[PDB]
């Protein structure tokens, strides 16, 4: 499971070319090899974020919590996930949806970025 | 683009 690292890994600097269904293949065989590990799951979310469809990323954050919660996997992780739900509604414009969304990623590990990123959430909300 | 862990 050095291996389930290194098909990880394939998978992350495949994404970050845009290489999407090679980004997706990897974190399947990440995720066969090592299955109670949230992170190949959440990965697959920012996939189908940039691909650009919100609602199969959403699901998979979803699933990604699950599998976190299950485990008993890193606060941080579980609210990452909550924060990329609520990107994916901040994309949409769509800010109360956002907003909640940046809230249960707070309420499960606060961090400053998530926290900023809601602020302008409620200033975008405000000022239209 | 959103991080990848
Ligand atoms: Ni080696
Ligand atoms: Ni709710």
């Amino acid at each position: 499971s050095k291996q389930a690292l290194k098909e990880k890994e394939l998978g992350n600097d495949a994404y970050k070319k845009k290489d999407f269904d090679t980004a997706l293949k990897h974190y399947d065989k990440a995720k066969e090899l090592d299955p109670t590990n949230m992170t190949y799951i959440v990965n697959q979310a920012a996939v189908y974020f940039e691909k650009g469809d919100y609602n199969k990323c959403r699901e998979l954050c979803e699933k990604a919590i699950e599998v976190g919660r299950e485990n008993r996997e890193d606060y941080r992780m579980i609210a990452y996930a909550y924060a990329r739900i609520g990107n994916s509604y901040f994309k949409e414009e769509k800010y109360k949806d956002a907003i909640h969304f940046y809230n249960k990623s707070l309420a499960e590990h606060r961090t400053p970025k998530v926290l900023k990123k809601c602020q302008q959430a409620e200033k975008i909300l405000k000022e239209q | 683009m959103e991080e990848v862990f």
